[PDB]
């Protein structure tokens, strides 16, 4: 069924699952042509693939290429999306295929589910939850890879950097997503709050700075304060 | 002009024949329908006056020989049988003409209602579809449930249509998914006409009697085969010039002779709206809009 609060740890849960989020496939900054109209330009986009439990990132850079000469692209784009997650299910081997994979925009269950009929065993899931995926192009080496990227690309990451040996998943997924939304509502500060201290560093082989578990605790603190902050100067209150 | 005979009517109920239909009292003498025309196959069906569960009935074509009913009281239902004796039947039928105990099928000479609606239903295909072949008519009732419907429990009480599914591989052509789903041409012409059902004449059969059985018994099933199979002819981008207008006469009387109260069950808005307003063909049935817009406005 669908995924929300009530069945929030069924993620962590050894039945291997994906969340797949399609919001930065196709990405554009639209201007204005010499004649006054407007018109998109197209970048490089990505499909944010995710096991929620081992933190594996399957990262598929979607290359402006893929768009040229084709129409309705925003209908495009969920299809390519589920043809790629497709691809990517075929390749793994069968006892690293996952059970569920959820959808974090429901538009995307009819085109993966028709893509995925060759797995009538994976259910395709959409949720209720407002997850902060779309932030994911705030991380500067993700962000990176895919606007230098010439060709169609997979990158794999582990999203949870080296977490997993002192927390768990479900507190791993909680700091993403604690990151990721305040990435999302004020990406200036946010950055801000991470690199505060010139001391603190990223592991070239990682992701978010090498945080000890009393400094993680003070960021995460102040990355609830800009998130409530936020929503006080939009909402007034 | 063929003739159906009744034994007795021994209780209370409601009898229609095709469109047609009368009340017959517990134990009123009424003894069958006559002038029934030839060349057309019919419907004859039943519903008690007490128990209003289970509208249940027969097709049949006279051509194919002489049939009469008779009330079961074991079974509890007015029975449909053939007479092989031929001389008994005519007899029996001359008796009843006689003392004048039989309705006529009523049909105006301006009337082409029953020709329209089953212009493409042919017995042959029909007992495809109910499987009970020592009988050459064929029994459906308000509760059976499709070979479809089965998969998703008792076979001999099946309807065996066409599996339809715009989310299978029958439908689908590996790495046209995104072409297939959203112009199901290639499922209609290459799978479906040319493929199963071999001609429109035929698809154009079984959507009539899936109507018909949804309309007469409110079976359920035949209700979702009869939008589905609709829904397969609007959602195809490439459709034969001749299966396009010859689609909005066979649903124009289809409207035209459903119960305007009953529209509540029978018609799905989805498919009516995405038909009428979305679909490739939303501007190929222009008989059928019509009719649906003066009398159902409601539903879009
Ligand atoms: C799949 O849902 C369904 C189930 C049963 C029937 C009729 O047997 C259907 O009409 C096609 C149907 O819609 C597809």
């Amino acid at each position: 069924g669908a995924m929300n609060s009530s069945n929030y740890a069924e993620l962590f849960n050894n039945d291997i699952k994906l969340f797949v989020d399609d919001t930065n496939v196709y990405r554009v900054t639209v201007h204005k042509t010499f004649e006054g109209n407007v018109a998109t330009k197209a970048i490089n986009g990505c499909i944010f693939t995710l096991n929620p439990k081992t933190g594996h990132l399957f990262l598929k850079i979607i290359h402006t290429s893929v768009w040229a000469g084709q129409k309705r692209l925003s209908q495009l784009a969920k299809w390519k999306t589920a043809e790629e997650v497709s691809a990517l299910v075929r390749s793994l081997p069968k006892e690293e295929q996952p059970k569920q994979i959820i959808v974090t925009r429901k538009a995307m269950l009819d085109p993966l589910e028709v893509h995925m009929l060759d797995f009538p065993n994976i259910a395709i899931r959409p949720t209720e939850l407002r997850l902060p995926f779309s932030a994911a192009m705030s991380i500067d080496k993700l962000s990176d890879v895919v606007m230098k990227a010439t060709e169609p690309q997979m990158v794999l990451f582990n999203i949870y950097d080296d977490w997993l040996d002192r927390i768990s998943s479900y507190t791993a997924f909680s700091r993403l997503t604690l990151l990721l939304r305040a990435l999302k509502t004020n990406e200036e500060s946010a950055k801000m709050i991470l690199l505060s201290d010139p001391t603190i560093t990223i592991k070239s082989y990682h992701l978010w700075p090498s945080f000890t578990d009393e400094q993680w605790i003070t960021i995460e603190s102040q990355m609830r304060d800009l998130i409530l902050t936020e929503y006080g100067r939009k909402y007034n209150v | 002009m063929n003739t159906v005979p009744f034994t007795s009517a021994p209780i209370e109920v409601t009898i229609g024949i095709d469109q047609y239909s009368f009340n017959v009292k517990e134990n009123q003498p009424f003894h069958g329908i006559k002038d029934i025309p030839i060349g057309h196959v019919h419907v004859i069906h039943f519903q008690h006056a007490d128990n209003s569960s289970m509208r249940y009935g027969y097709w049949f074509d006279c051509r194919m020989g002489n049939f009469y009913i008779q009330y079961d009281p074991k079974d509890g239902l007015y029975k449909m049988m053939e007479e092989r004796d031929g001389a008994k039947f005519e007899n029996i039928v001359h008796n009843f003409k006689e003392r004048q105990m039989m309705v006529s099928y009523p049909k105006i000479d301006e009337d082409d209602t029953w020709y329209n609606l089953t212009e493409f239903v042919q017995m042959d295909k029909i007992r495809k579809i109910v499987r009970k072949d020592e009988n050459q008519f064929s029994y459906v009732d308000s509760s059976m449930t499709t070979v479809q419907e089965n998969e998703l429990s008792d076979p001999a009480h099946s309807l065996n249509y066409t599996v339809i599914n715009f989310k299978s591989r029958e439908a689908i052509r590996p790495g046209h998914e995104m072409e297939d789903f959203l112009d199901k041409s290639y499922y209609l012409n290459t799978v479906m006409l040319q493929g199963i059902f071999k001609n429109s004449s035929n698809y154009f059969g079984e959507l009539q009697f899936a109507f018909l059985n949804a309309m007469f018994f409110g079976n359920y099933g035949s209700s979702l085969q009869w939008h589905a199979m609709i829904e397969l002819i609007c959602s195809s981008a490439t459709v034969p010039k001749h299966m396009l207008d010859k689609l909005d006469e066979i649903l124009y009387y289809q409207i035209k002779t459903l119960p305007e109260q009953y529209s509540d069950i029978l018609l799905n808005e989805r498919v009516w709206n995405i038909c009428l307003y979305s679909s490739f063909q939303k501007n190929s049935l222009h008989n059928t809009e019509k009719i649906m817009e003066n009398k159902y406005p409601e539903l879009l």
